[PDB]
C-alpha cells in the first residue's frame, strides 16, 4: 500500500505543481489585466466627466 | 479617360489570354486527374476484397471497426485546394465542412481539423479555429506518399496524445465532369457490413490488423485523388 | 494647418502655393478652414512676425 | 457629427467604406467573382451586397408599378438596422431579403417567406 | 489667357526678402477635378504654377482617410524648409514611405507569400495611415503632430493593433498634455525634439502602453461476407 | 508542489501590490485629465463670454 | 553598343526588357495574384521590383525631400550594380532597401539596417 | 507561336506539336532580331530563314 | 430567370426550386417568341400567358 500511496503522490504531486504553477501564472496575468481594465474605465470616466463640465459650461 | 480605357482593354486582354490558358491546361490536368483515379481503381478492388475476405475470418476487435463507449471528440479531414482560381470548390468543400460540424454539434461531438491544401488553412485561420496539422503543396497531384503520411496522423490520432474518438473527411467527390459535388464521410469507425454469400498467414488476426491502416490509406489516396480531378 | 497629413507629408510654408485640389465633397474647404481657424493660436499673440 | 449624433454619422460612414470596398473590388468581382477574394473582403462583399440591396425601399409613390404598398422607415430603425447589418447580424439571410422591404420586421417578414 | 490668369494671381504669393520687410503671403488654391482626373487642362496649369498639391480623393474619403491627401500624388516642392525640425526629423521620410506601403497594397492584395519586411511595411503603412486620420475641426498644435507622428515613424505603435491607432494616438497626446507636458514645452520652445526629450517621451509612451487597454454523410464500412454477424 | 503553492501565495500577493499601484496611478491619472478637460471648459468659456 | 561600350549596352537593355516585362505583368498581378504567375515570371518580377527601386537615387536638390543628404554613383558601379541585379545576384535583400539609397555600399548598409 | 505564348509557363502539359511549334516560334523570334546599320544580303537571310 | 440562368451556364447544381424557375423561364421566353406579321388579339394573347 506504502508502494502505492507513492505512485499516487508522484503523480498528483507533478500533476498539481504543473498545474498549480501554471494556474499562479493565469492568476497572475488576469488580475494584472483586470487592474488595468478597471484603471481604464476610471480614465474614460475621467474622459466623460471632463467632455461633460465642458459641454456643460 | 481613352487613355485609362485603352490600358483596360489592354489588361483585359491580357488576363483573357491567361484565364483561356488556364482553361485549357486545366482540361489537360481533368484527364490526367480522371486517368490517375482510374489507374488506382484496381488496387482499391482487389484490397477490398481480400479485405472482406479477411473480415470473414476476422475478430473484429479492431479498433477501428468498434464505436467508442462515448465520443467526444471527432477528427475531420478537409481536403481543399491549393492554389486559387478554382471557383467555388474550396468555398463548397468548406460549406460541407461547416454542416458537419453541425451536424457533430448536434451529436455532442467536438470536430477538430487536419487540413490538406493552404485554402482551407485560410479560411479556418480567419475564424481562429485550430488545425491540428496540415499538409500542402500535392493537392493537384497527389502521390500515395501523401495519403500514406495523412493515414497515419489519421490513425494514431484515433488509437489515442488526447486523440480523437471518430474520424471524418471532407473533399470533393468527381460525380461527373460536368458536376462536382462536396461530400462528407466517416472514415473511422466503419460499419461492418453483412451480405450473403481461402488461407492465411501467419494468421487471420493479425493480418487484418495489418491490412486496415493500408486500407485507410488507400481510401484518402482516392479521396485526394478524386479531389483534385474536382479541383481542375 | 493643424492636420498632421499636411503638417507631415505636405508641409506649406509660409510664403508658399499649396493646392489643394479635388473633387466634389473630397474635404478641401474643410481643410482652408481648419488651416485659418488653426492661425488663432499666432494670432493672439500680438506679434506680427507670427 | 455635430448635427445628426455620433451614432447615426458612425452608422452611415461604416456604409459608405462597406459600399466603397465594394466598388474597388468591382473589376475583380467582374473577371474572377468572390470566390479569388481574401476572407475578410469575400465577408465585407456580401455585406455590402446586403446593405445595397437594403438601401432599396418600397416607395409610396412606386404603388403604381409594381402593386406593392410603401413604407416609411424612421430614422433610429434605419440607423439601428445598418448598424446591425455593418456588424454581421444579418449576413446569414438570403440577399433577396432585403430588396424593396423597407424596416426591420419587414425584413423579417420576408426573410420567413423565404 | 486661362494660364495667365493663374500664373498671374498665384505668382503674387511670395515670401520677401529682408529689404521688402519680409512680408509674405501664402496661397492655397483650391481646384475642384471632375470626376477624379487631375490630368485634365485647369489642374494641370495649376499645379504647374503651384508649389504642391493636396490631392483629396473621394475614394480615400470614402475608405475612411480623412482629410483624404492621395500620399503618392501629393507633394510639397518646399518640403522640410516648411517643417520645425523635430516634424522634419520625425517625418522626413514619411510621404515617400506611405507611397511606398501603398504600391505595396497594390502589389501584395492577393500575394499570399510576404515576406517578412513586406508585410512588417504593410503593418508599419497600415498604422501610420491611422494616424494620419483626423476628424474635422479637431486642429493640432504642432507639438502634439511631432509626438504624434513620432509613435509611427519609430514604431512604437507597430505593438498596437491597427483598429485601436486612433484611440490610443488620441489618448497618449492627452496622457501626455496632462501629465508629461514638459515634452510639448521643449518641442514648442526649442522647435526641436532633443535626446533628452524623445529619452522621456519613449519612457512615457512604454509606460502607457502598459495601461493601454486594446479592444482585442456517407460511411466507410467492411464487407464481412457473410449474412449475419 | 509545495515550492508551487508558495509560488501561487507570492503571485497573488504580487498582483495585489501591483493592482492597488495600478490603480492608485490611474487615480492620479484621472485626476490630471480631469483638470485639464476643466481647465479647458474655463478657457472655452472665456472665449464664448 | 558603339558608344556607350557592349557592357553599358547589354545591362541597360536588359533592364528595359525586364521593366517592360513586369509592366505587361502588372494588369496580370493585381487580378489573377502573382502566385499564379510562372517561376521565371516570378522571379522577373522580384528583379523588376528592385530596379525600379534601385533607379530611384537620393539626389542632392531633393535633400529636402527626404531629409537625406545627397549621392553619386560612378557610371561604372551603376552598371556593375544593375548587371548584378539583371542576373538576380541580389535577389535576397528586401525591395525596401533598394529604394533611395545611390550605390552597392549604400545598398549594404540599408540592407543590414532591414 | 503567338498564340502558344501564354502557355511558356505550362509547356509539360501540351501537346508535343505544341510544344515544338512553340520552341520553333521563339528560336523565329531571335531570327529576326537584327543590329542597326547590318543589312542583310538576300542569300545572307535566304540562308538564315532557312 | 435571366441573371438564373446566367448563374446557370456555370453553377454544378442548384436546388429543385432553382431547375423549377429555370425550366418555367425557359418556357415563357419560348411562348412570348411570336413570328412576325402575326400580332395576335388581346383575347389570344390572355389564353397564351395562361
Ligand atoms: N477631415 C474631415 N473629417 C470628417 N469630415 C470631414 C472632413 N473634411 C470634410 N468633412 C466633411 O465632408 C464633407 C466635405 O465638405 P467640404 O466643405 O470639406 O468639401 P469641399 O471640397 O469644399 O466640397 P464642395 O465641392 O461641395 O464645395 C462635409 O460633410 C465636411 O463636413
Ligand atoms: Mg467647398
Amino acid at each position: 500500500a506504502e508502494r502505492e500511496a507513492m505512485l499516487a503522490k508522484t503523480a498528483a504531486d507533478n500533476r498539481k505543481s504543473a498545474e498549480q504553477v501554471a494556474a499562479a501564472q493565469a492568476d497572475y496575468e488576469k488580475e494584472m489585466a483586470e487592474a488595468r481594465a478597471q484603471a481604464s474605465a476610471l480614465r474614460d470616466e475621467a474622459r466623460a466627466a471632463g467632455r461633460s463640465v465642458v459641454d456643460e459650461k | 479617360t481613352l487613355r485609362e480605357l485603352r490600358g483596360r482593354i489592354r489588361s483585359a486582354g491580357s488576363i483573357k489570354k491567361i484565364t483561356k490558358a488556364q482553361e485549357l491546361i486545366a482540361t489537360s490536368r481533368i484527364a490526367k486527374a480522371q486517368a490517375r483515379v482510374e489507374a488506382a481503381r484496381p488496387y482499391a478492388a482487389e484490397i477490398t476484397n481480400m479485405l472482406t475476405e479477411l473480415a470473414g475470418a476476422s475478430a473484429l476487435d479492431h479498433p477501428l471497426l468498434v464505436e467508442r463507449k462515448q465520443p467526444k471528440r471527432a477528427g475531420v479531414l478537409v481536403v481543399s485546394s491549393d492554389r486559387g482560381l478554382c471557383g467555388a470548390y474550396n468555398a463548397n468543400v468548406l460549406r460541407r465542412a461547416e454542416e458537419l460540424f453541425s451536424l457533430l454539434r448536434d451529436e455532442g461531438k467536438d470536430p477538430v481539423l487536419y487540413v490538406v491544401g493552404r485554402k482551407a488553412l485560410g479560411y479556418f485561420s480567419f475564424r481562429q479555429r485550430t488545425v491540428v496539422e496540415s499538409w500542402t503543396g500535392f493537392s493537384e497531384r497527389p502521390t500515395y506518399e501523401n495519403a500514406r503520411e495523412i493515414a497515419d496522423t489519421l490513425v494514431n490520432a484515433f488509437m489515442a496524445i488526447l486523440g480523437v474518438d471518430e474520424l471524418h473527411i471532407v473533399f470533393t467527390e468527381f460525380r461527373s465532369m460536368l458536376s462536382q459535388t462536396a461530400v462528407a464521410r466517416r472514415a473511422a469507425p466503419m460499419e461492418v457490413e453483412y451480405v450473403g454469400e481461402y488461407s492465411f498467414e501467419p494468421d487471420p488476426e493479425t493480418l487484418f490488423d495489418a491490412l486496415l491502416p493500408r486500407y485507410i490509406a488507400t481510401r484518402v489516396y482516392a479521396a485526394l485523388l478524386e479531389a483534385a480531378a474536382s479541383e481542375s | 494647418t493643424g492636420i498632421k497629413a499636411i503638417d507631415a507629408m505636405t508641409p506649406i510654408g509660409r510664403g508658399q502655393r499649396q493646392l489643394i485640389i479635388g473633387d466634389r465633397k473630397t474635404g478641401k474647404t474643410a481643410v482652408c478652414v481648419d488651416t485659418i481657424l488653426n492661425q488663432r493660436e499666432a494670432w493672439l499673440t500680438g506679434d506680427p512676425k507670427q | 457629427p455635430a448635427i445628426v449624433g455620433d451614432e447615426h454619422y458612425r452608422v452611415a460612414q461604416e456604409v459608405i467604406r462597406i459600399l466603397q470596398r465594394y466598388k474597388d473590388l468591382q473589376d475583380i468581382i467582374a473577371i474572377l467573382g468572390i470566390d479569388e477574394l481574401s476572407e475578410e473582403d469575400k465577408q465585407l462583399v456580401n455585406r455590402a451586397r446586403r446593405i445595397e440591396r437594403f438601401l432599396s425601399q418600397n416607395m409610396m409613390a412606386a404603388e403604381q408599378f409594381t402593386g406593392q404598398p410603401g413604407s416609411t422607415v424612421p430614422l433610429k430603425e434605419t440607423i439601428e438596422a445598418f448598424d446591425k447589418l455593418t456588424k454581421g447580424e444579418f449576413d446569414h439571410l438570403p440577399e433577396q431579403a432585403f430588396f424593396l422591404i423597407g424596416g426591420l420586421d419587414d425584413l423579417a417578414k420576408k426573410a420567413e417567406s423565404l | 489667357d486661362v494660364f495667365y490668369l493663374h500664373s498671374r494671381l498665384l505668382e503674387r504669393c511670395a515670401k520677401l526678402s529682408d529689404e521688402l520687410g519680409g512680408g509674405s503671403m501664402t496661397g492655397l488654391p483650391i481646384i475642384e477635378t471632375k470626376a477624379n482626373d487631375i490630368s485634365a487642362f485647369i489642374p494641370t496649369n495649376v499645379i504647374s504654377i503651384t508649389d504642391g498639391q493636396c490631392f483629396l480623393e473621394s475614394d480615400l474619403f470614402n475608405q475612411g482617410v480623412r482629410p483624404a491627401i492621395n500620399v503618392g500624388v501629393s507633394v510639397s516642392r518646399v518640403g522640410g524648409a516648411a517643417q520645425i525640425k523635430a516634424m522634419k526629423e520625425v517625418a522626413g521620410s514619411l510621404r515617400l514611405d506611405l507611397s511606398q506601403y501603398r504600391e505595396l497594397e497594390a502589389f501584395a492584395a492577393f500575394a499570399s507569400d510576404l515576406d517578412a519586411a513586406s508585410k512588417a511595411q504593410l503593418d508599419r503603412g497600415a498604422r501610420l495611415v491611422e494616424l494620419l486620420k483626423q476628424p474635422q475641426y479637431s486642429p493640432l498644435a504642432v507639438e502634439e503632430q511631432v509626438v504624434a507622428i513620432f509613435l509611427g515613424t519609430q514604431g512604437h505603435l507597430d505593438s498596437v493593433p491597427v483598429e485601436d491607432v486612433q484611440r490610443f494616438e488620441s489618448e497618449l497626446l492627452e496622457h501626455v498634455k496632462a501629465s508629461h507636458s514638459d515634452i510639448f514645452d521643449g518641442i514648442r520652445e526649442t522647435k526641436k525634439l532633443s535626446e533628452e526629450a524623445e529619452e522621456k517621451l519613449v519612457s512615457v509612451i512604454n509606460e502607457f502602453k502598459k495601461g493601454f487597454q486594446a479592444s482585442d454523410l456517407e460511411k466507410e464500412s467492411v464487407k464481412v461476407r457473410k449474412p449475419a454477424p | 508542489l509545495a515550492d508551487a503553492d508558495a509560488m501561487h501565495a507570492k503571485a497573488l500577493a504580487d498582483a495585489k501590490a501591483e493592482s492597488e499601484k495600478v490603480t492608485e496611478e490611474a487615480k492620479q491619472d484621472s485626476e490630471r485629465i480631469a483638470a485639464q478637460l476643466s481647465e479647458q471648459a474655463g478657457s472655452e468659456a472665456e472665449r464664448i463670454k
